[PDB]
This record gives structure tokens, sequence and C-alpha cells, in this order.
């Protein structure tokens, strides 16, 4: 036991979910057809990667996982691809319209079309779980299913499995590669509704990535799939912990304690390392010390913020690969005398630590290098609220005119949805704020 | 699939709509049996977006061809790919209009409208998922632009949560004498206001003054300006005819583009008229290359989308659009963030390596719609020729309300286009 | 404290439940007020799109009535 289920929602939830599957197919040696040799318990068992696979007696191993969107084309491309086998039909939901860009179709209009259908299938999977752990929820901030659907569908599992927990990764909308104008509206409405119904948010800004792959591989122009490839060795390194074990693993919950002091509080910075082309790899040993110090740089965050001007509550490292004990302790005593890393008083300690024996892969033909040991930070500053305040000000300059709201508005909302949710985000700033302050 | 039913009203609709599916259908490879004859899948993905099947894999414009003139409907059924269209689509009536609106949408459209309807609920039936529709018609002449409402306003009530898209030719008087043109363009405006969705201005006059100026061409006939506008119909439509992110159907462009529900009227643009990237996007945003004689200097864009085709770098158009928002940001409202959206399809039209598609939704479309109220109110004023409307049962007060509804709206592309981010 | 013990237990379950009625109650408010909200606007729309009918009657009726002088 110990099963998570994943739920992938909208194009950005569904294409992240291949790649993450993708990702850990090859970690497991899992095969297309599902087939997994090295694994001799057929039709179950409880090692560690069963936690995100089951088992059939025809020894297939099966994610545990759904993917929904309001419109087929995205799914339609899982279920002829690769990796088509690998998933039973009825954990591929579609529609046949989609939710147009607008957080009210996805979860109104169209969303309450289908949401009964999705919960039914989840139902199935967690049916066939013996101690379920929890969700993780994938989808976009700014597409109308994304927003929209997922946050119907957030509430609706509060409501069917209390308050076992649910994680989210949530891309947070960047001008590069965005497709609608009324992104920071569906962006606001989403984490207003989603806010009381999640544990925990890791949000990837698609500008950071972006800039990441231009910057440290070099790709020119790059596509969803240069940006999934990397999302996924993030989320790949979040869930490792989960799907490994190993004397000094550390478990995805107790980071968790220490990642939310408080429920609101709840988004951490991600930080990963390193990312490196393999021309730039070879002869080139990354050493624990720089990969380490890597983190501390805000252009290897995947939220644009500056940490170096908040507080922090929290910093967690998940190393995977050729890592031992000695190593880390002389590169977090380099980082604490050299760096600007400032915690709040109600916190004296502070970072917390943990490795995965199991080393990184990468996806053939990826950009990639495949290194020996990679590090993933998670920390709970306050900085990450400058991602919501400048969501927020892309909100208000156009709420103040009501642009576009009226398609919102014929769609069944209320002008007072919207002015409750820039509310709930003026309080979360000011929670930010809050938590920073020292002690009196 | 999203499917799309389009509708041409009247010599200026189905002159424009023939055209209009000459090129797509040259675009996806098919010829004017209807079989595809083509070389790649990019061309069939998305083609029942326009196209129906039928066994023996022929392809079938998803179409209805309308007029009160029974002429058009054989120089049409003549014409390269007349016989793709499907036979029962042809719905002509016997008495034509003679460019009074009031019988294309009170008495003789009336009467004729029922049957269209009847083909429109046929084709409507037969698909998976509805979109929407798009009408090609003019704004000058009666029925295109009097029935051609009337039938908006039809389709609204039985489908009216579906797009309702029009392209719409608003006339000049250098490309036409008639002199009531601004009367039924007033009156359709009236409309259209309340009725569509989105509508691209296809301008007559900047449609003669390309002709003339730009491409030397001393007096132009419709083939001339009309090469122009499906060069435009081509192009505003590749989004939603091949895979792609942005705008690839109805309802997302109109989300992208409508800020407000009766400011859906777009300035397209083209280039090349008849290069480098950097070429192409400084002629699209020039008032030269706008297919509505506007320019964009006189106003602010609310927002706009912008669509290259042809094998170029993605970086360079990227690297582009950005210097043009920059080196131009007084004329986009600040207040509505990243209002400038960009797609790139690898495909390019017809005899052309790269070009530039532009939509605008532009404040300087008040300039159009500024130039028909003067016309308008030209006549009006000194009763001129209202017989031929009174004859048909109409009262007078009727003009008026649609003369203050388009004044009304050229002040309100002036207050948005007045406001400020505080 | 064998009291309080059933205390504590008796309270987190009683949270629980409330956190989920509420949200159920929360969410179902929600579906009908936006189901009332746009059956309304769908109505207003037609009913605006019938007041062009029974002008367009009162149009045709109009001309018949002067073309009989
Ligand atoms: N990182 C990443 N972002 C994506 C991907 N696909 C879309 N996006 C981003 O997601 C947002 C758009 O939402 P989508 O996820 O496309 O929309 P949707 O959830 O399918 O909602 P509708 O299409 O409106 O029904 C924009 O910010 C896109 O840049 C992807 O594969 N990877
Ligand atoms: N661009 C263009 N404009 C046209 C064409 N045919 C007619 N027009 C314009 O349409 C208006 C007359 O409408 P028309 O379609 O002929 O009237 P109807 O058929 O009675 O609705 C005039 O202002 C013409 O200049 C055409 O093929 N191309
Ligand atoms: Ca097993
Ligand atoms: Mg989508
Ligand atoms: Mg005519």
């Amino acid at each position: 036991m110990r099963e998570c289920i994943s739920i992938h929602v909208g194009q950005a939830g569904v294409q992240i979910g291949n790649a993450c599957w993708e990702l850990y197919c090859l970690e497991h040696g899992i095969q297309p057809d599902g087939q997994m040799p090295s694994d001799k318990t057929i039709g179950g068992g409880d090692d560690s990667f069963n936690t995100f696979f089951s088992e059939t007696g025809a020894g297939k191993h099966v994610p545990r996982a759904v993917f929904v969107d309001l419109e087929p084309t995205v799914i339609d491309e899982v279920r002829t691809g690769t990796y088509r086998q690998l998933f039973h039909p009825e954990q591929l939901i579609t529609g046949k319209e989609d939710a147009a860009n607008n957080y009210a179709r996805g979860h109104y209009t169209i969303g309450k079309e289908i949401i009964d259908l999705v919960l039914d299938r989840i139902r199935k999977l967690a049916d066939q779980c013996t101690g379920l752990q929890g969700f993780l929820v994938f989808h976009s901030f700014g597409g109308g299913t994304g927003s929209g659907f997922t946050s119907l569908l957030m509430e609706r599992l509060s409501v069917d499995y209390g308050k076992k927990s649910k994680l989210e990764f949530s891309i947070y909308p960047a001008p590069q590669v965005s497709t609608a104008v009324v992104e920071p509206y569906n962006s606001i409405l989403t984490t207003h509704t989603t806010l009381e119904h999640s544990d925990c948010a890791f949000m990837v800004d698609n500008e950071a990535i972006y800039d990441i792959c231009r910057r440290n591989l070099d790709i020119e122009r790059p596509t969803y799939t240069n940006l999934n490839r990397l999302i996924s060795q993030i989320v790949s390194s979040i869930t490792a912990s989960l799907r490994f074990d190993g004397a000094l693993n550390v478990d995805l919950t107790e980071f968790q304690t220490n990642l939310v002091p408080y429920p609101r509080i709840h988004f951490p910075l991600a930080t990963y390392a390193p990312v490196i082309s393999a021309e730039k790899a070879y002869h080139e040993q990354l050493s624990v010390a720089e990969i380490t110090n890597a983190c501390f740089e805000p252009a290897n965050q995947m939220v644009k913020c500056d940490p170096r001007h908040g507080k922090y509550m929290a910093c967690c490292l998940l190393y995977r690969g050729d890592v031992v004990p000695k190593d880390v302790n002389a590169a977090i005593a380099t980082i604490k005398t050299k760096r600007s890393i400032q915690f709040v008083d109600w916190c004296p300690t502070g970072f917390k630590v943990g490795i995965n024996y199991q080393p990184p892969t990468v996806v053939p033909g990826g950009d990639l290098a495949k290194v020996q040991r990679a590090v993933c930070m998670l920390s709970n500053t306050t900085a990450i609220a400058e991602a919501w305040a400048r969501l927020d000000h892309k909100f208000d300059l156009m709420y103040a005119k009501r642009a576009f709201v009226h398609w919102y508005v014929g769609e069944g909302m209320e002008e007072g949805e919207f002015s409750e949710a820039r509310e709930d985000m003026a309080a979360l700033e000011k929670d930010y704020e809050e938590v920073g302050v020292d002690s009196v | 699939m999203r499917e799309i039913v389009h509708i041409q009203a009247g010599q200026c609709g189905n002159q424009i709509g023939a055209k209009f599916w000459e090129v797509i259908s040259d675009e996806h490879g098919i010829d004017p049996t209807g079989s595809y004859h083509g070389d790649s899948d990019l061309q069939l993905e998305r083609i029942n977006v326009y196209y129906n099947e039928a066994a023996g894999n022929k392809y079938v414009p998803r179409a209805i061809l309308v007029d009160l003139e029974p002429g058009t409907m054989d120089s049409v059924r003549s014409g390269p790919f007349g016989q793709i269209f499907r036979p029962d689509n042809f719905v002509f009536g016997q008495s034509g209009a003679g460019n009074n609106w009031a019988k294309g949408h009170y008495t003789e459209g009336a009467e004729l409208v029922d049957s269209v309807l009847d083909v429109v609920r046929k084709e409507s039936e037969s698909c998976d998922c509805l979109q929407g529709f798009q009408l090609t018609h003019s704004l000058g002449g009666g029925t295109g632009s009097g029935m051609g409402t009337l039938l908006i306003s039809k389709i609204r009530e039985e489908y009216p949560d579906r797009i309702m898209n029009t392209f719409s030719v608003v006339p000049s008087p250098k490309v036409s004498d008639t002199v009531v043109e601004p009367y039924n363009a007033t009156l359709s405006v009236h409309q259209l206001v309340e009725n569509t969705d989105e509508t691209y201005c296809i301008d007559n006059e900047a449609l003669y003054d390309i002709c003339f100026r730009t491409l030397k061409l001393t007096t132009p006939t419709y083939g001339d300006l009309n090469h122009l506008v499906s060069a435009t119909m081509s192009g505003v439509t590749t989004c939603l005819r091949f895979p792609g992110q942005l705008n690839a159907d109805l309802r997302k462009l109109a989300v992208n583009m409508v800020p407000f529900p009766r400011l859906h009227f777009f300035m397209p643009g083209f280039a090349p008229l008849t290069l480098t990237v950097p070429e192409l996007t400084q002629q699209m945003f020039d008032a030269k290359n706008m297919m509505a004689a506007c320019d964009p200097r006189h106003g602010r864009y609310l927002t706009v989308a912008a669509v290259f085709r042809g094998r170029m770098s993605m970086k360079e158009v990227d690297e582009q659009m950005l210097n043009v928002q920059n080196k131009n940001s007084s004329y986009f409202v600040e207040w509505i963030p990243n209002n400038v959206k960009t797609a790139v399809c690898d495909i390019p039209p017809r005899g052309l390596k790269m070009s530039a598609t532009f939509i605008g939704n532009s404040t300087a479309i008040q300039e159009l719609f500024k130039r028909i109220s003067e016309q308008f109110t030209a006549m009006f004023r000194r009763k001129a020729f209202l017989h031929w409307y009174t004859g048909e049962g109409m009262d007078e007060m009727e003009f008026t309300e649609a003369e203050s509804n388009m004044n009304d709206l050229v002040s309100e592309y002036q207050q948005y286009q007045d406001a400020t981010a505080d | 404290k064998r009291e309080h013990e059933r205390e504590v237990i008796q309270k987190a379950i009683e949270e629980n439940n409330n956190f989920i009625k509420m949200a159920k109650e929360k969410l179902a408010q929600k579906m009908e007020s936006n189901k009332e909200n746009r059956e309304a606007h769908l109505a207003a729309m037609l009913e605006r799109l019938q007041e062009k009918d029974k002008h367009a009657e009162e149009v045709r009726k109009n001309k018949e009535l002067k073309e009989e002088a």
C-alpha cells in the first residue's frame, strides 16, 4: 500500500503526464506494453513502484492514472501513441468540445457533463488500492479545462475522499507560450477555488522553464516537448521518494510536514540541478557541491522570483544518484557561510535532506545530458508571492474595465466571484507578508 | 470534429465564397470532383471543419449558396469547383433584390428564408459538434446585406450558443456608384452589432486603394479585389484549418479578440501584397496593408492576432513581434496585457514562400463607421430614396435607431481608446 | 483523560465531516446559481430575437395596409 493516483487535466496536464509516465517507465525498466521482466511477483506485490503502478495477472504494469480533457485531440495522441498499450481505455476520458479558455466553461457549462463520469473512473482506481495515500493533480492555470474543470474536480474530491491528501502540479502562464489573453482571470479563479482543497501545490512558471531551456540547453525556441521533458525530471525528483526505497531515502510526506507551516502557505519553490547539454557534460563531472550551489542561483528556479529578497521557512534537498552524506554536509556548510539565506525567526532549523540512490534517467533523443547525480530543492520562501503579485496585477488591469468579463457572465458567473477570488488573493499576498515579519 | 457551416449570400457573397472554396480546396489538395490528390497528412487532419465526407472518399463543402437572383447560381455552378457543392444546398429566389435592404430583410427575403433554414438544419444535424456559422456577404446590395442579416437573427434563434462569424464587405463610392448603399450598410451594421460574435470588415475602399496605389492597377475588377479577399480569408482561417495552438476554433478566437461584446469588428491585413521576417512584420502593421480603410496609428489596438505561414525561424518571428510592440507601445491599450498573439503554420499559401496575415481589433475602426455615417447622413437628412424602404413597410424611426446605434458604437471605441490604466 | 481522548477524536471527526458538508453545499449552491443565470441570459437573448419577429410582422402588415390606397 501507499498508492498515489495521478490525475492529468487539460492539454498541459495531459502532455506533462505523458512525459512523466515515459520517464517513470524508463526509470523502472517498464516496457511500452507494460511488461517488466525484473518484476518476479506477477499480478501484484507491494514493491515501491507499486505506489504508482498496478499489475494485471498477465504481468502488465498499469499507471494509476486518469487523463481527462474536454476535447479529444491531445488524448487521442496517447490512445494511438508509443504508450497506448500501457493504459486501459477507460483511464483516457474525453469530451467533444472544450472550455475555450474559459474557466466558467470548464467548471460549469461543459465540465458538469463529464464530472460524474470522471469521478467514476477515479473511484475504480481507488477501489484497487489497499491503502490510498492521495492524489497528484496536473493542470495549467490558464486553459479553461486546466483551470475550471480542475477546481470542480478538486471540490468534488474533497467531498468523496475527505481530507485524503491532494497535491498539485500547476503550470503558471508565460507570454512566450500562452494561448489566451484571459489566462490571468482563469489563474486567479482556479487558485481561489482550489486553495482550501489542496495540501501542497508545486507551481511551474513556463517562462522560467522556457528560459532554462534557452540558457542551459541552447534551445533557440523551446517547444512544449522541451519543457515537459524538463518538468518531468522535476516531477520525477519529487515522486522518486515514493516509487523507490533505500536506507537514506526520505518520503515526500516528511518533506511536506516541513514545507507547510500553515494550510494556506503551501506553495513550494522548486529548483533543479543540473540542467546541462550532452556537449557540455562531456568530460565535466558536476560534483555534489556544484549542483547544490546551482540550487541557490535564482535562474535555476522553476518560478521566477528572488528568494535572496525574501525569507525562508524551509529548505528541503532531494539528492539522487551518486551522493553520500559527507559531501552533502560540506556542500551545505559552504552555502551557509557564502549565501543570502535568511530564515524566519520561528523556524530556527531549517534544512532537511534526503538521498535516493537510483540514478537519474533521461529520455532517448532528449536534450538533457545523463548525469551521475542530481538534486531537486524544495524551499518555502515568501518570494514565491511575487508570482502572485504579477498575476494579480494583470488581473486588475483587465478587471477595472471588465475586459472579457462578458464571456464569463454569459456562462453563468457573476462579478461577485471575480471580486471574491481577487480578495482571497489579496489576503494570500498579505499572509506571505505576515509570516515573514519577525516575532515580538 | 468541430464543424463550421458556411453560408454565402448575394452576388458579393457568392463571388468571394467561391473564391474562398477554390483557394482552400487547393490548400487541402482536393480537386473539383472532391478527391484528395495530395502529398501530406497535415492536409486532412481537420478537413471536417469545412468538408463533409461521402463515400468514394469524396469531400463536399459544408456550404449553402443563397440568392434572390437566379443567375448567380449558374455562374457558380459553371465556375471551377462549381460541381463540388451539394446541389440541394443551392437555394435561389426569382425576383432579385435591386439593392433594397428592406426587400432582403423584411419582405421578399422573409419568404425565402425558411427554405435556407431547412438546409442549414440538415447540415447542422449531421455535425459531430457544430462550432458555428460563417457568412460571406456585402452590406451594400440588398440580398447579401438584408437577407444575410435576417438569416443571422434566424440562425442565432435556433442556435443561440454557437459562434456567429461574418465576412462583411463594406461599400465604397470608388467601386460601386449605387447611390443607396449607405442605407443598406447602416441597417446591416445595426443588425451585426447585436447578433454577430465576430465580423471581419472587408472594405471595398481599401481593396481599391491597394489595387490602384500599391499594385499599379489603373482600373481594377472585382477579380482583382477578390484576389486580395481570398488571400485574406485563407489567412484568417489558417488556424481553424490546420493543427495549431492559437485560436484553433471560432470561440477561442472570439475569446482572445472580443473584450466587449459589441466591439467585434476587425481590421484584417495581409503581406506581402502582390521576403524576410522583419519585412513581413513591419508591413502587416502598416496602414497600407489593411483590408479596412483605417489607419491603426489613429487609434489603439485592443487585441491582435497575427499568423505567419512558410518555412521560417520562429525565434526570428518572436523577436520581431516583440520589437513591433516595444517600438509601438502607445498604440496598444496598456490595460489588456499580452494582447497580441502569434501563430506560425509551416504550410505557406499558394505561390508564396512566406506570408503574414493580421487581424486587429483596433479602435481606429471607427474611421470606417464614420465614413459610412457621413454618406448615410447626406441622404437621410433630405429624406432621399426613402420611398424604396417605407414602400416595403418600414418606418423612419428604424432608420434613426440604426443611426444612433452606429454612432453609439463609434463612441464606445473612442471611450476605450481614451481609457488609461489609471 | 479517557473522556478528553474521546472528545478530541470526536472533534476531529466532526470538523472533517463539516468540511465535507460545507463543500458539498457550497458546490451545489454554485451549480444552481450558475444554471439560473445562464438560462436567464439565454432567455433574454431569445426574447430580444422574438421582439424582432413581432416587429417584422408589424412591418409586413404596415406594407399591405398602405398597398390599398
Ligand atoms: N508547460 C506546458 N504548458 C502547456 C502545455 N500545453 C499547454 N500549456 C500551457 O497551458 C496553458 C493553456 O491551457 P491548456 O492546458 O492548453 O488548456 P486546456 O486545459 O486544454 O483548456 P481548454 O483548451 O481551454 O479547454 C497555457 O499557459 C499554455 O502555455 C504543455 O504541454 N506544457
Ligand atoms: N469585393 C467585392 N465586392 C463586391 C463584389 N460584388 C459586389 N460587390 C459589392 O457589393 C455591393 C452590392 O451587393 P451585391 O452582392 O451585388 O448585392 P445583392 O447581391 O443584391 O445582395 C456593392 O457595394 C459592390 O461593390 C465582389 O465580387 N467583390
Ligand atoms: Ca509485482
Ligand atoms: Mg484544451
Ligand atoms: Mg441583388
